[PDB]
C-alpha cells in the first residue's frame, strides 16, 4: 500500500516537473493578433522573448520581452522571473526529495521526516509559483494598454501552456496531499 | 496549506483532513462558516488570512455589480 | 500697434490624466488610512 | 486650495467607535456589579 | 505654477529661444524665481528645440514632463489629435 | 446564518457546496440592485399613446 | 461623452492575493517554531 | 489709452464650500429614525 501512495506523489510531481518547464520554455502564453492598415498577423509571447509571425514566410521576429515593458513594470517583471526560477528550482528540490520517498533509496529510519520535509518543499514552491504567474499577468495587462511602443494586440487572450502553467501548480497541491494522508493512515 | 499544517504538532485527534479542509475553506468563502474551527495558531492564521481574502472579493463583487446596474440605469437612449 | 484683440499668457501643458495602474494596495482605497489603523487599534482593545 | 478628499474618513464612521468605546465602558462596569454579586454569595 | 514649485517629481520646461525663457530670468516673483533655478540647477536636458519637440516630450514622458508655453498654443494642441494634452493652472503673466 | 448542523457525506457536501454559491450570488444581486434604484430613479408615465 | 463601464481587472484586487500568499508563508513559518516550542517541552 | 497694464474679464463669484461636517451620528443617516427605533422595538418583540 505505502509503495503505491508514495509512487503517486512522485508521478504527479514528475508531471509538475514537465508542465512547469514546458510552460517556461515555450513562448506561446498570449496568442494575440495585430492589424496594420486590415492585414492582421498572428503572434505569441512568453516570458522572455516576444516573437511575431511575419506574413507568409519563416516569421518569428523575436523582440525580447524585457525592454518593451514600461520602466516601472520592468523591475516588477524581474521579480516574476526571479520567482519563476525560484519555482522550478524548489520543485526540483521538491521532486528529488520525492525520490528519497522511495524505499529503494536510503532507509526507513528518519525517512518519514524526509517526507514531512518533502511536501513542504512543494507547497512553499507552489505558493511562490502561483504569485510568479500572477506577477506576470498584471504586467501583461499594462502592456496591452500603455506599455510598449505602438504595438497593441487586438486580443490579449491566454494561449496554451498558460493552462499548463496552472496545472503544474495544481499537481503540486495534489501530490502534497498524497504524501500527507499516507503520513497519517 | 490548512491541511498541511494540521498534520503536524497542531493536533487529541487531527480532524482537518483534506476532505474537511476543502469544506472549511468553502464555508469561509461563502461566509456561511462551519462548526469546525482551527485551534492551533498556524491554523488560525491560514483560517484568518483567507477570511480577509473573502471579505474583499465579495465586497468587490457586490460593488462592481452595483456599478453595472447604475450605469445601465443611466444609459437614457435618444429622446430628441 | 492697435489694442490687443487677443489676450494670452504663459500656461502649463501636461498630459491628459488617464487611468494609471491601480495601486498594489488599491483594495483599501475606500476607507482611508486613518481608519485601517484605528480598526486594528479597536481590534486589539475589544479583544483585550 | 489643494485640500480634496476622495475616500471615507474617520469622521463619517466616528460614532460607531463612540458606541464601541461607550460599549466597553458600560461592559467593565457590569463586570464589577456581577463580581460584587458573587462576593455577596461567597460571604 | 506654485504646485510645480513645491513638487520636484514632475519635470517642467520651456522653449530654448523664446520670450518665455526670457521671462523667468528677469522675474522677481518668489515662485517664478524658484522655477527658473530649477530649469538650470537640477537638469538633465530640460529645454527643447522648438514647440513641436516640446509637445512630443509631453506625449512621451507620460506625465513626468510639463511644457510651459503660450496660452493660445496650449488650447489648440489640446483640441487636436491625438488629444493627449490639457491646460492646467491660470495664465501666469499677460501678453497681447 | 451559519447553522450548527453540518453535512459530512460527500453527496451531502456537494449539495451544501453548490447551494452556498447560490446564496452568494442572489444576496449580492439583491444588494447591488437596490443600489441601482435608490441612486438613479426613473419615474415612468402610466400612458404613452 | 466618452465614458463607459468596466469589469474589475486583476490589478484592482491584486493586493489581496499577495496578502493571501504572504499570509500563507507566515503560516508555514510559525508552523515550524510551534513545532519547535512543543518539542522542547 | 495706453496698452493694458492689467487684463481682466467677467468671472463667477460663489460662496466658498465650507467643511463638509457630517456629525457624530452620520452613519445612522441612510435609514430614517422611524426605522432605527422600530428595529429596536421589533428586536424586543422577537426576543420575547
Amino acid at each position: 500500500s505505502r509503495r503505491g501512495r508514495a509512487l503517486l506523489a512522485v508521478a504527479l510531481n514528475l508531471l509538475a516537473l514537465l508542465f512547469a518547464t514546458t510552460a517556461f520554455l515555450t513562448t506561446y502564453w498570449c496568442q494575440g493578433t495585430q492589424r496594420v492598415p486590415f492585414q492582421l498577423r498572428r503572434f505569441h509571447t512568453g516570458i522572455w522573448y516576444s516573437c511575431e509571425e511575419e506574413l507568409g514566410g519563416p516569421g518569428e521576429k523575436c523582440r525580447s520581452f524585457i525592454d518593451l515593458a514600461p520602466a516601472s513594470e520592468k523591475g516588477v517583471l524581474w521579480l516574476s522571473v526571479v520567482s519563476e526560477v525560484l519555482y522550478i528550482l524548489l520543485l526540483v528540490v521538491g521532486f528529488s526529495l520525492m525520490c528519497l520517498e522511495l524505499l529503494h533509496s536510503s532507509s526507513v529510519i528518519d525517512g518519514l521526516k524526509l517526507n514531512a520535509f518533502a511536501a513542504v518543499f512543494t507547497v512553499l514552491s507552489g505558493l511562490l509559483g502561483m504569485v510568479a504567474h500572477m506577477m506576470y499577468t498584471q504586467v501583461f495587462q499594462v502592456t496591452v494598454s500603455l506599455g510598449p511602443e505602438d504595438w497593441r494586440p487586438h486580443s490579449w487572450d491566454y494561449g496554451w501552456s498558460f493552462c499548463l502553467a496552472w496545472g503544474s501548480f495544481t499537481c503540486c497541491m495534489a501530490a502534497s496531499v498524497t504524501t500527507l494522508n499516507s503520513y497519517t493512515k | 496549506v490548512l491541511f498541511l499544517v494540521s498534520r503536524f504538532s497542531p493536533y487529541s485527534t487531527n480532524e482537518f483532513g483534506i476532505f474537511n479542509s476543502l469544506w472549511f475553506s468553502l464555508g469561509a468563502f461563502m461566509q456561511q462558516g462551519c462548526d469546525i474551527s482551527p485551534r492551533s495558531l498556524s491554523g488560525r492564521i491560514v483560517g484568518g488570512v483567507w477570511w480577509f481574502f473573502t471579505l474583499i472579493i465579495i465586497s468587490s463583487y457586490t460593488a462592481n455589480l452595483a456599478a453595472f446596474l447604475t450605469v445601465e440605469r443611466m444609459v437614457s437612449p435618444i429622446e430628441s | 500697434f492697435s489694442k490687443p484683440f487677443m489676450s494670452l499668457g504663459i500656461s502649463i501643458m501636461i498630459k491628459k490624466p488617464q487611468k494609471s495602474k491601480p495601486g498594489v494596495f488599491s483594495f483599501l482605497d475606500p476607507l482611508a488610512y486613518e481608519i485601517w489603523m484605528c480598526i486594528v487599534f479597536a481590534y486589539i482593545g475589544v479583544s483585550v | 486650495s489643494k485640500e480634496k478628499t476622495s475616500a471615507l474618513s474617520l469622521s463619517n464612521v466616528a460614532g460607531v467607535f463612540y458606541i464601541l468605546v461607550g460599549g466597553l465602558g458600560l461592559a467593565m462596569l457590569v463586570a464589577l456589579i456581577e463580581f460584587c454579586y458573587k462576593s455577596r454569595a461567597e460571604a | 505654477a506654485e504646485d510645480l514649485s513645491k513638487q520636484t517629481e514632475i519635470a517642467y520646461g520651456t522653449l530654448d529661444s523664446g520670450s518665455t525663457k526670457e521671462f523667468f530670468r528677469r522675474s522677481k516673483i518668489a515662485v517664478f524665481d524658484k522655477m527658473w533655478t530649477y530649469m538650470r540647477s537640477a537638469e538633465p536636458s530640460v529645454f527643447v528645440r522648438t514647440t513641436a519637440e516640446g509637445v512630443a516630450r509631453v506625449r512621451k514622458s507620460k506625465g513626468k514632463y510639463a511644457y510651459l508655453l503660450e496660452s493660445t498654443m496650449n488650447e489648440y494642441i489640446e483640441q487636436r489629435k491625438p488629444c493627449d494634452t490639457m491646460k492646467v493652472g491660470g495664465n501666469l503673466d499677460s501678453k497681447g
